[PDB]
This record gives structure tokens, C-alpha cells and sequence, in this order.
């Protein structure tokens, strides 16, 4: 589809512009190398760091293929302690329609509102959510269907970017204490977020 | 075919690297 490529384009900067403000927010990074910026209308904070931008970038672009072809189910931006066993997990929640209107008009500028409102909840989180250990750490966690990993193949050689199944206890959580933070749903996307935070 | 969780090889640049990269305005 042709409106596939501008739902995952869409989808793939909010992404990017969310998981820079969760490691904003989380203190996962040195407030020094983040930067007050504005998408959606609102204030929010981007790094300025080269090589973090680029791990960022590489890791979307690779998500960008199995969100055309509707194989996304959950992307998680997982935060680690040193015992790097999860501590907070921002899961998005992601469902397209089965299929994509070739009525290709303005009904975008309704999910960047949408959007938006992610963002802000994401900006307020640490207001319900201790702080977390210092020295915590980052990943990216991709739930998909073992088989459509297969338009994954080529753009990680491009990006010389890898990816590999996650280990059980990489990926596992205690309890844990689920947050909800926004719902929203539309023609083209449906999408969900909230926090899974340990005990 | 069936459900799979999967994540980049690559870890993301530690804190420590970051923070050097920092210091040196």
C-alpha cells in the first residue's frame, strides 16, 4: 500500500521523538545532551548527541518496514538497572487497519492531536513514577510475528544494524505495577501506551 | 508464524560515553 508508507513514515518519527523524551524524563541519559524542542505543538526535549541519535535512527528505520507491511504489535522502550533486568517499560500498543484508504486525504492532522497527546503524558509520567535506580540503560523491544522479520533482512544490512530474539529474562518483568497512559484510535491508527513499572 | 520478541545486537552508547562527550563542551 501507498498510504502504508506515510503511516510508518508518521508513526516512526513520533516514535523517535518519544523515546528521546522517555530517556529525557527517565534520567537515563545527562540532562546536559538534551535539547528543548517543539513537535506537535508542544515543548519537549531531543538529545544532542551524535551517536545516540543515530542508535535511535537506526533502530526506527528498521522498525519503519514491519510498520507498512502491519506487522507490529508492541514497541517497548525498556529501561534497565545494572543487574540489567527491566525496571520501567514504556509499551506502545500498535494495531492498523487490515487495510489502508486510497481516499488519501487530510484526516493525518487528526492523529498528529492524537499523537500529541502522548507526548504530553509522556512529559508528566515522572510525576507518577519514583525515581529509578541510578545507572539504568536502554533498549528497544519489537513485537512482531516470527516470519515478517523477514522484510527486516535487507534494511539491517543497509543500516549495518542487527537484531536477534529477545532472551526471556531480557524481556522479563515482576508483578508488575501497570500505568496507563493514553488510548487513542482512528481510520488509520489505534495505539495504546502504558508503563510497566517493578516492585 | 508465531509471536516473537526481538531487539538490536548493538547496545546503545553508555551514559559514561555520553557524559565525556559532555564535559568536553
Amino acid at each position: 500500500l501507498n498510504s502504508a508508507q506515510v503511516v510508518a513514515d508518521v508513526l516512526s518519527e513520533f516514535l523517535e521523538v518519544a523515546v528521546h523524551l522517555i530517556l529525557y524524563v527517565r534520567e537515563v541519559y545527562p540532562v546536559g545532551i538534551f535539547q528543548k524542542r517543539k513537535k506537535y505543538n508542544v515543548p519537549v526535549q531531543m538529545s544532542c548527541h551524535p551517536e545516540l541519535n543515530q542508535y535511535i535512527q537506526d533502530t526506527l528505520h528498521c522498525v519503519k518496514p514491519l510498520l507498512e507491511k502491519n506487522d507490529v504489535e508492541k514497541v517497548v522502550v525498556v529501561i534497565l538497572d545494572k543487574e540489567h533486568r527491566p525496571v520501567e517499560k514504556f509499551v506502545f500498543e500498535i494495531t492498523q487497519p487490515p487495510l489502508l484508504s486510497i481516499n488519501s486525504d487530510s484526516l493525518l492532522s487528526h492523529v498528529e492531536q492524537l499523537l500529541r497527546a502522548f507526548i504530553l503524558k509522556i512529559s508528566k509520567v515522572d510525576k507518577v513514577l519514583d525515581h529509578n535506580p541510578p545507572g539504568c540503560t536502554f533498549t528497544v523491544l519489537v513485537h512482531t510475528r516470527e516470519a515478517a522479520t523477514r522484510n527486516m533482512e535487507k534494511i539491517q544490512v543497509i543500516k549495518d544494524f542487527p537484531w536477534i530474539l529477545a532472551d526471556e529474562q531480557d524481556v522479563h518483568m515482576h508483578d508488575p505495577r501497570l500505568i496507563p497512559l493514553k488510548t487513542m484510535t482512528s481510520d488509520i491508527l489505534k495505539m495504546q501506551l502504558y508503563v510497566e513499572e517493578r516492585a | 508464524d508465531k509471536k516473537i520478541v526481538i531487539m538490536p545486537c548493538k547496545c546503545a552508547p553508555s551514559r559514561q560515553l555520553v557524559q565525556v562527550w559532555l564535559q568536553a563542551k
